[PDB]
């Protein structure tokens, strides 16, 4: 009964939680109108966990959707599964972004974080054992960096217990649909640092690489691509909202991943996952799921896990499996690969397991890790931001809306600090 | 527990999807995404034909 | 970065028509600040229109 | 766009058998298919191991 | 409810004004008498002419844009024509002599007679609305009208409006062709206003349509008639992100804050380009790779430069139809590893993608190909500084020896106006090279 | 996958590409309007025609080929045919003065006025390729469009496409039948692009193909169509592995690795046989060994020159139909072992086999009999130094009395290329004589 | 356990490997749809040493098909069963080779390889008791000589005690079909006399004679061909996957053979093998099965072993016989023509009798044989190569890839120094 309340911040997110909320009303057999239609005892056991019970049958999610421009909230509400959402959760401004982080942390954005709150704090007065918050949103974008950082900076501020997670879509330098994304991505990297609990690191390259080259898919856009973080998503919490042998909830996953308080930056990954063509010819078992789940064209990150060391991963597998089978396959992947697994932590692996797959499924899995690899897309951000910023492009946007560059300069120095820090303890030796 | 470790286990599967209409695949078992373009040949044919009267 | 986000099917280009034209990376030199204390950027950056 | 969807969604005609990626796999099979002859076994030698 | 006024200046902004609310009215299924009926609306639509279009609660549906023109000719044109019971009777607005290509006459006799009547009716327009995200200017710098009322007018709505952000659509002389001696002389004179009263300043210059529309919609002889509708349409792709939905749709300040690197830097180019004939659209592809392409080759900008002489320095693609992003990545890959588009150092990022899920509509009689995909790129280059010093030698040509210049005196505008916008000229010619080296 | 961009400059060129076309769209069941039907292409898969078409947007096909001449005839000719809907009309770019036999005309003077042109279409006809073989001009040595601007579109070639591959098919001057006089001096200019800006020159020659049409295709009388028509058969048959499906499939890099020893050694011989007539055909039964022996036949070589004098340095057999590869190391052995066929001391392994199932097809009101199997045969032979030696003659007898030279001098062109071009060919064949010893 | 890793490099390779698992299938009851629809379970009790139980009755085979070309897909998914093999081994190059062994091996092989070891290691790590890695392709190609010779190179250096055989059709100056053939088959040779430990040394020479003269076979095509060299690799491991009186697989084949390490370029021959016009003239018996493999016109090498002296022989029998039969036979074929085989190797000859002949036969006899007679082969190799290479003829195309001349060098002289190591331990004395 540990509830989880939900925030959608700019459009990524929205869309994102729109996917995600459907997936689990899937799971959870909720119907778009509100009614649970299920068949299981088991579904309609921990509702509570994301569900508020209204009058009759109904069953609310508790999100929060955040926005300045009424576009995404106009979508999410006007396409299908979209009237399960309260309609004053709802809140959205009426300006823009522009894709701009001053635009989103200090003015316009700042005056909606009154109502946000509000809102906020009424969905965690209905909770009675409220565990935590989770965000969706995209770094590199308006008040997907903003504003979403402020919410988080706000939350932290209140409720300084609870697990925060944020899923965090980073900008990548191969898709490049904004030209601010360097700033954004700079500027919201230094807030999540030092506030969220932990961070899943979501890539639109490597989307785009597993839908390509993992599911063929023809013409992916973006509806597989928050499929994908949907699927991850559900995976990350489907303790709390089924049983199991082995259960693990999100401050189990944040203790037995956080070495240290400023290394919270993980890879995702969720691993049945195979074509069209492919499906007859894949048996759906344990060291095939454990093998797909650790291998490096699987990664929802742009990095490589073979040019780093894994400091802790995490593996939460679900349905009726050999405890023994997956223990032995968590350890036979770092006996091979003992050389992309760090020295001085012994048994890097955790493992949950849950005894309900998703429906349609018979097992699942789904990959945490905290590899030391993410100072490569942090020091792309860092060397686009120097790169876009020793000539000051694109700055007076930004110093226009009341910042300094002192700012810029501590977000720099900041990321630089936590890309050291990532490098040392990646290269540090066992005695 | 014979069902998890029957050494027929995999004699007596079925893979994960079967067929494009599966009633097991939904939004939550990730064997079906709407991207799979199923009708993108007939949609490209009706750009074809559309192009030619244009 | 060795994923490849592009579909299966690529148009040529001029990497496969005359090769590929990266160059390296100038090692950095001066720094930040004085970097950003050259004259047509500084001056650029200070000076302001009225609609702005 | 258009009011009415020129194909609608659940009017679609799937595949049936064997499906298969058309992404990789670019040629298709029309598939009455001629099998390799099968050299029937020796009747009294075939499967009759020496211990057996 | 994101709505834009549009503010059409001299006869070159009404005749743009003309062949763009025709658009307009077809592209949201309004009649020329006010009404929409269902069909010709987009499905879905039901408020998206929002923008362009107000209820007046009984189905009349206004558009809200002000003609301007000292000269009542061709507003009278407008109110004689098809669009005669579409336009509020206020909203076209004349005065009785034109400036006569003069900037004097447009900015300070004359045109200093109806600019606050046309502000008052602007601030109508401003008040009717909820969401106004800006003004688009239409106008000239022929000379006149379009150059000094607009100038005065763009001014005042600069220091009036403030936050809204101000486009320009501005017509620019050419390198050879010219329909007018003075225009050297009203193009230098108002560069002021197009530098520091407006957010951002596109520009078209009428030779470099007449190239596109004889190369690609095999018209031997084009006319104002296909270059307005030619602006209309890069006006229509740029604005559809405010109408219709889209993946990255962009709101004027996103494109804005994604293509200005600095503000004296605001006056990018402007390509639309799946521009073809129905002919020679019958033997190709027109895939986002080809229209990709087009943007970029130097024979399909709106002005006579090319920007192989320059660099690239931000570049927002704005795109129509069924247009996938994993085929308008690719094409942005190819554009990057292309050869001889080069973009500046301190640019690594410099694509701004927006796609809209709406196809470009065709204007019966039109002579654009039915296209279902469409790319309409703004370019910020440092290429422009060519025309701004072809336009620099022909006025320096005229003022060393002082051609013209008493019909300028004898109507306010004392002399040291010429070398004031001449200097500011010269600023600006010199922040472009800086930026280009 | 598969892609070859096809460039036809100079009226032979065009000729040549009306008679290749024509037989393409036979070989892959193309309607001259421009539609395949039943998209079947037996033999072969769906996609059989993506080395030489491309699909358009309204499900129509359009060649890979862009048809350049300096003089509106023959492209007007194309352009008002049978086979009109089939091309772009941007594919088939023609100029207003042709180079009039002038080597000078046509590489500086009027070439510099459309290669920019050619350019960008053979760009655009690059990008819109997935996987590209290579390109393959065709043009003729006789002077003028073929000879300056083909040299000119071929530097530019070289320079912008370094990586892809530049086959060329060029009509060479007869020893005897010739239709120009300044000719001579157009071939020795025209060296230079063919030796440091082409990696295979098939060399065609007008007697050779007069003779085998006089003397087995049976008819008194042969014209430039069927000359072109024998031609386009050996360019269908290199084509045949990359188009349709068989046991040896040979592309044109294998191609070219397996037969050019040394970079400046890319000029082999083309043969094709049987050219059998239909009444002929009735006969004798037409084999493996019965077509290659054919091939090495010092008459069937379609370059007036005698092989059995020269030594053969590697060949390429490329057979095309009703082909067991058996009978084919039959008919090498029997080959190998017969004298007259004297291979070079450092190839010991002298042939390169590709064979295709798919027989050629028949051109109605053609002249090639519908058979069985057929085999083109492509060496390298050191034979062909007769002919520039003749060439050479030739040139060197109107040289000394500086005949014709002050066209090109006026039109641009030095003096000191026609020394340097001369120099450059006998130091080629000098060469092709130190490779045969 | 005992599994096999089933590689095919190039055309050639893959139309052999595909004509391979035709008969492997047909062998082990496999149906072209994948399912196992046999008479006995001795074809089921060994199924995984070439197949992965799938789901149902699926087996897929163990195979990963590699060349450069796009069309080798096309000509391998055309054969009966073309649609067992699993998808995600179909590693193709968007190229083609150009019968260049530096494009194979420097250029093109090598954005290729990364993708070949990790679908190798995907078919290697899933094996609990993996035995070794086989090889099909032909020397005188580009992939096959180039790429495969990279991937013996990758599989060796990673997996050292694995039992590599390749099966190498090697050129022929009389079947020729390329002039590059001496290059490629003397830059591919170093790599197979270092890294290897069984090579089958196959010609289309010896394959033409076979099949065009004690088989007739007035169109003998490559079918034909594919099927001999196929029934040889279903011979050489017929003990491994059926139960036998005598049971000798790879590894004591490699015992058995070779003598010193670089001594392991053996000869062929399979032989039950008569035409159908000679076909009612047989005694179909183990003395004729005998004397029909020692019969030097079924040698699948175009070496004479009457020109040689044989080191090792190995006779793999198949099907119901008897032990003093089969020893008598094999040992009156030392006694008689004892001066073909070394004095200072005694008894030869070993002899390996399985209980299951192949399908549609009553017995089947395989012939390895270590005969010195390779330098035949190699010395033709060589006096090819060194005509060329002395006026370094087609050399530009191997040297703009970044090779060098000293390469070509190298490839001769340890060829030369192979060629001496044979003749030298042909003609050694017992003391
Ligand atoms: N593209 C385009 N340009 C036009 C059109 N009409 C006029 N122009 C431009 O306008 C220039 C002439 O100046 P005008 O715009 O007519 O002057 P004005 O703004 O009407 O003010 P006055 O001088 O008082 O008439 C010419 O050089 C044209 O380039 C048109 O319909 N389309
Ligand atoms: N085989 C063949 N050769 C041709 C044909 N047409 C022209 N030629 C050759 O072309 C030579 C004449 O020069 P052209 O090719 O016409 O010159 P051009 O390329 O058109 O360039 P210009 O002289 O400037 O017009 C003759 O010697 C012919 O050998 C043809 O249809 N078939
Ligand atoms: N995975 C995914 N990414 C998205 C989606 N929508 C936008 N993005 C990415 O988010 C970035 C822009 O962030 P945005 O959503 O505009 O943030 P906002 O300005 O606050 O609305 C772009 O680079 C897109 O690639 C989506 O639905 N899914
Ligand atoms: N036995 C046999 N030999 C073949 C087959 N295919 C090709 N070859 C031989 O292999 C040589 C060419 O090798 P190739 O297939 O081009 O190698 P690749 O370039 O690596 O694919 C030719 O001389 C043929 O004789 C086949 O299916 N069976
Ligand atoms: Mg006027
Ligand atoms: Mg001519």
């Amino acid at each position: 009964m540990r509830e989880i309340v939900h925030m959608q911040a700019g459009q990524c997110g929205n869309q994102i939680g729109a996917k995600f909320w459907e997936v689990i009303s899937d799971e959870h057999g909720i119907d778009p109108t509100g009614t649970y239609h299920g068949d299981s005892d088991l579904q309609l056991e921990r509702i509570n966990v994301y569900y508020n019970e209204a009058t009759g049958g109904k069953y609310v999610p508790r999100a929060v959707l955040v926005d300045l421009e009424p576009g995404t909230m106009d979508s999410v509400r006007s396409g299908p599964f979209g009237q399960i959402f309260r309609p004053d959760n709802f809140v959205f401004g009426q300006s823009g972004a522009g894709n701009n982080w001053a635009k989103g942390h200090y003015t316009e954005g700042a005056e909606l974080v009154d109502s946000v709150l509000d809102v906020v704090r009424k969905e965690a007065e209905s909770c009675d054992c409220l565990q935590g918050f989770q965000l969706t949103h995209s770094l590199g974008g308006g008040t997907g960096s903003g504003m979403g950082t402020l919410l988080i900076s706000k939350i932290r501020e209140e409720y300084p217990d609870r697990i925060m997670n944020t899923f965090s879509v980073v900008p990548s330098p191969k898709v490049s649909d904004t030209v601010v994304e360097p700033y954004n991505a700079t500027l919201s990297v230094h807030q999540l640092v030092e506030n969220t609990d932990e961070t899943y690191c979501i890539d639109n390259e490597a989307l785009y690489d597993i839908c390509f080259r993992t599911l063929k898919l023809t013409t992916p856009t973006y509806g597989d691509l928050n499929h994908l973080v949907s699927a991850t998503m559900s995976g990350v919490t489907t303790c709390l909202r089924f049983p199991g042998q082995l259960n693990a909830d999100l401050r189990k996953l944040a203790v037995n991943m956080v070495p240290f308080p400023r290394l919270h930056f993980f890879m995702p990954g969720f691993a049945p996952l195979t074509s069209r063509g492919s499906q007859q010819y894949r048996a759906l078992t344990v060291p095939e799921l454990t093998q797909q789940m650790f291998d490096a064209k699987n990664m929802m990150a742009a990095c490589d896990p073979r040019h780093g060391r894994y400091l802790t991963v995490a593996a939460i597998f679900r349905g009726r499996m050999s405890m023994k089978e997956v223990d032995e396959q968590m350890l036979n992947v770092q006996n091979k690969n003992s050389s992309y697994f760090v020295e001085w932590i012994p048994n890097n692996v955790k493992t949950a397991v849950c005894d309900i797959p998703p429906r349609g499924l018979k097992m699942s899995a789904t990959f945490i890790g905290n590899s030391t690899a993410i100072q490569e897309l942090f020091k792309r951000i860092s060397e686009q931001f120097t790169a876009m910023f020793r000539r000051k492009a694109f700055l007076h946007w930004y110093t226009g809306e009341g910042m300094d560059e002192m700012e810029f300069t501590e977000a720099e120095s900041n990321m630089n600090d936590l890309v050291s820090e990532y490098q040392q303890y990646q290269d540090a030796t066992a005695e | 527990e014979w069902d998890l470790y029957d050494p027929e286990a995999k004699k007596k599967d079925k893979p994960a999807r079967v067929s494009d209409d599966d009633p097991r695949c939904g939004p939550s078992s990730i064997q079906k995404f709407d991207g799979e373009d199923l009708g993108g040949k007939e949609r490209k044919k009706l750009m074809e034909e559309q192009m030619r009267e244009w | 970065s060795n994923r490849d986000p592009y579909p299966f099917e690529k148009l040529e280009n001029d990497t496969s028509f005359f090769g590929t034209n990266e160059t390296q990376k100038m090692p950095y030199g001066e720094p930040t600040h004085i970097a950003q204390t050259k004259d047509p950027w500084q001056r650029l950056n200070s000076t302001c229109t009225l609609a702005s | 766009g258009t009011k009415h969807n020129p194909l609608p969604k659940g009017a679609e005609i799937h595949q049936r058998a064997p499906m298969v990626d058309e992404m990789v796999f670019k040629t298709a099979i029309k598939e009455p298919a001629r099998w390799p002859e099968r050299f029937k076994r020796v009747p009294h030698a075939g499967m009759k191991t020496t211990m057996t | 409810m994101r709505e834009c006024i549009s503010i059409h200046v001299g006869q070159a902004g009404v005749q743009i004004g003309n062949a763009c609310w025709e658009l307009y009215c077809l592209e949201h299924g309004i009649q020329p008498d006010g009404q929409m009926p269902s069909d010709k609306t987009i499905g879905g639509g039901d408020d998206s002419f929002n923008t362009f279009f107000s209820e007046t609660g009984a189905g009349k549906h206004v558009p809200r844009a002000v003609f301007v023109d000292l000269e009542p000719t061709v507003v009278d044109e407008v109110r004689t024509g098809t669009y005669r019971q579409l336009f509020h009777p206020e909203q076209l607005i004349t005065g009785k002599e034109d400036a006569a290509n003069n900037y004097a006459r447009g900015h300070y006799t004359i045109g200093k007679e109806i600019v606050d009547l046309v502000l008052d009716r602007i601030r109508k327009l401003a008040d009717q609305c909820t969401g106004l995200q800006g003004f688009l200017i239409f106008h000239s710098f022929g000379g006149g009208t379009g150059s000094g009322f607009a100038s005065l007018l763009m001014e005042r709505l600069s220091v009036d409006y403030g936050k809204k952000s101000k486009l320009e659509f501005a017509i620019y002389p050419a390198p050879q062709i010219s329909t007018a001696v003075v225009e050297p002389y009203n193009t230098i004179l108002t560069t002021h206003t197009t530098l520091e009263h407006s957010d951002c300043a596109f520009m078209v210059d009428n030779e470099a349509i007449y190239d596109i529309c004889r190369r690609n919609l095999d018209i031997e002889r084009p006319t104002y008639t296909n270059l307005n509708r030619l602006i209309a349409q890069i006006v229509s792709s740029i604005t559809a992100s405010l109408r219709f939905d889209g993946a990255l749709n962009v709101d004027l300040t996103e494109f804005q804050t994604n293509l200005v690197p600095y503000p004296r830097i605001h006056f990018p180019l402007a390509t639309y380009a799946p521009v073809i004939s129905a002919e020679k659209a019958y033997h190709e592809q027109l895939s986002v790779a080809e229209i990709t392409n087009a943007c970029f080759e130097p024979a399909n900008q709106m002005v006579k430069c090319d920007p192989r002489h320059g660099k690239y320095m931000a570049c927002c693609m704005l795109y129509r139809g069924d247009v996938v992003p994993k085929d308008v990545n690719a094409a942005i890959a190819t554009i990057k590893t292309k050869r001889t588009i080069q973009f500046v150092d301190w640019c690594p990022t410099g694509f701004k993608v927006g796609i809209n899920y709406q196809p470009p509509t065709v204007v019966p009689g039109g002579d654009l190909a039915k296209v279902q995909r469409a790319v309409c790129m703004l370019s910020n280059t440092t290429a422009i500084a060519e025309a701004w010093a072809r336009l620099d030698h022909k006025f320096d040509l005229m003022y060393a020896k002082r051609a013209f210049v008493h019909w300028y005196v004898g109507e306010g505008m004392e002399e040291g106006e010429f070398s004031e916008a001449r200097e500011d000229l010269a600023a600006l010619e010199k922040d472009y090279e800086e930026v280009g080296v």
